């Protein structure tokens, strides 16, 4: 874990240094907090309770939190996480990466739930 | 067993009212462990089988429910019993953790450095503490009563605890002490409670629930860990999860307890009874104000 957190103290770019990384095959940062839960949510991508579907699982919103993982700077102008505090549903055939998965997608804006992952808005 | 499906066990009175010495203790699981779901880590299930029990209790349950969180960081950096916590909680709770070391959590408040670095400005209504001293394990002659963090918890009870409200404080064999033990007597009702995910551990939660301010019940509290070591040395326990199968009610009630302003001489008896069934909480209702001192 020390290798990666390190190599994104050390750019200007951190979500792209942490994509690079486990792109090129780099272990993904472990120790997401994982919850168990009742596959009953509604889905959504971030959520004051737990969400996962039959299809998801659900993380403690700081662990997966890349910025939150590595203690820099959060890049949203209010300065506050969107994840901290709250959890996040994460597609179940994406459990081996999910900070990878969070530095990759976007929540849509009408809906709640990830672009490409739930998002039925088209 | 049935006992398998129950989050853990309850110290019973069987073994509350016995007289006996403190012996070893002597668990015929020792130290072994059991799987758990899949980069699930043991204490997400230690931490809801801790909120299934209290589920079962009669916890003061308010608006902006104030939570402190003692022991909440690992040697991972990460929090797993406060996101627990959070799961558990409403979702206007304040949760305020801390640990000697650095880490990340869920928390609305997070303290880094020792507990008796931690200032609470007002009474909260909900202590949990899984703090451990790591000194602890170098057994050298008798089981003595511990200061450490307990002396700052002993405090933390008489003069930051609202009325009515509960605490969770882990324990071990060697790990305990005598005066917070006696101040489970200052509570309407008290027991020892151990999971059934680290059963093979003499751990177990010290609970007080709902404060009363005065004493219900003397407790020899030297007495009370040699009953608490006596039960553990003649109860099997078979580790187990199986309670976290159905967490269609894992959430704790939402039971919007009133709190209420009173002085001392105002308690009487209809408030002492309505504090010990959960159904009252007695402490200010300003802004909560738990900042790190120097
Ligand atoms: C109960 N017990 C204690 N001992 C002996 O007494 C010593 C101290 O006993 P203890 O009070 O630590 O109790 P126990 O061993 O049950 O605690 P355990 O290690 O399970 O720790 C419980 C919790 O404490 C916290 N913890 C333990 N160690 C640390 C740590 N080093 N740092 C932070 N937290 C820790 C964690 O939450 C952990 O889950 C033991 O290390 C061992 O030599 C036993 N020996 C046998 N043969 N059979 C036993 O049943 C037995
Ligand atoms: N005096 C203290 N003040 C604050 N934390 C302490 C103190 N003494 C021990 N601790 C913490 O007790 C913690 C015990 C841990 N096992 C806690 C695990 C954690 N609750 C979890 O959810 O995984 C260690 O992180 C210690 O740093
Ligand atoms: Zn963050
Ligand atoms: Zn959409």
């Amino acid at each position: 874990n020390s290798s990666v957190l390190s190599l994104v103290n050390f750019t200007v770019d951190p979500q792209k240094a942490y994509l690079d990384f486990v792109n090129a095959g780099g272990a993904p940062l472990t120790n997401c907090v994982k919850m168990l839960t009742p596959k009953t949510g509604t889905g959504i991508a971030i959520s004051v309770k737990p969400e996962s579907t039959a299809d998801q699982e659900t993380y403690g919103g700081a662990s997966v939190c890349l910025y939150c993982r590595a203690h820099i700077e959060h890049p949203d102008v209010s300065g506050v996480c969107k994840y901290k505090g709250k959890f996040v549903q994460i597609p179940a055939q994406c459990v081996r990466d999910p900070v990878g998965f969070c530095l990759s997608n976007t929540p849509c804006n009408v809906c709640q739930y990830w672009i490409g992952y739930g998002c039925n808005c088209d | 067993a049935s006992a398998d499906w129950k989050p853990g066990h309850a110290m019973p009175s069987l073994f509350k009212v016995q007289n006996v010495n403190l012996e070893r203790c002597e668990l015929a699981n020792y130290k072994q462990s059991i799987p758990m779901p899949r980069g699930v880590h043991m204490n997400i299930a230690k931490y809801m089988q801790l909120c299934q029990y209290l589920n079962t209790c009669t916890l003061a349950v308010p608006a902006n429910m104030r939570v402190i969180h003692f022991g909440a960081g690992s040697d991972k950096g990460i929090a797993p019993g406060t996101s627990v916590l959070r799961q558990w909680l409403p979702t206007d709770a304040i949760i305020i953790d801390n640990d000697l070391n650095e880490f990340v959590s869920d928390a609305d408040i997070t303290l880094f450095g020792d507990c008796v670095t931690v200032r609470v400005g007002q009474q909260v209504d909900l202590v949990i503490s899984d703090m451990y001293d790591p000194t602890t394990k170098n057994v050298t002659g008798s089981n003595e009563s511990k200061a450490l963090f307990f002396t700052y918890l002993c405090n933390l009870i008489n003069n930051n605890l609202a009325l009515g409200g509960s605490v969770a404080i882990k324990i071990t064999e060697h790990s305990w002490s005598v005066e917070l033990y006696e101040l489970m007597g200052k509570f309407a009702w008290w027991t020892v409670f151990c999971t059934n995910a680290n059963a093979s551990s003499s751990e177990g939660f010290l609970l007080g629930i709902n404060y009363l301010g005065t004493i219900k019940e003397n407790i020899d509290g030297g007495a009370m860990h040699a009953n608490y070591i006596f039960w553990r040395n003649s109860t099997p326990m078979n580790l187990s999860t199986y309670s976290l199968f159905d967490l269609s009610k894992f959430q704790l009630k939402l039971k919007g307890t009133p709190v209420l302003q009173l002085k001392e001489s105002q308690i009487n008896e209809l408030v002492i009874s309505l504090l010990s069934q959960g159904k009252l909480l007695i402490r200010d209702n300003d802004t909560l104000s738990v900042s790190t001192d120097v």
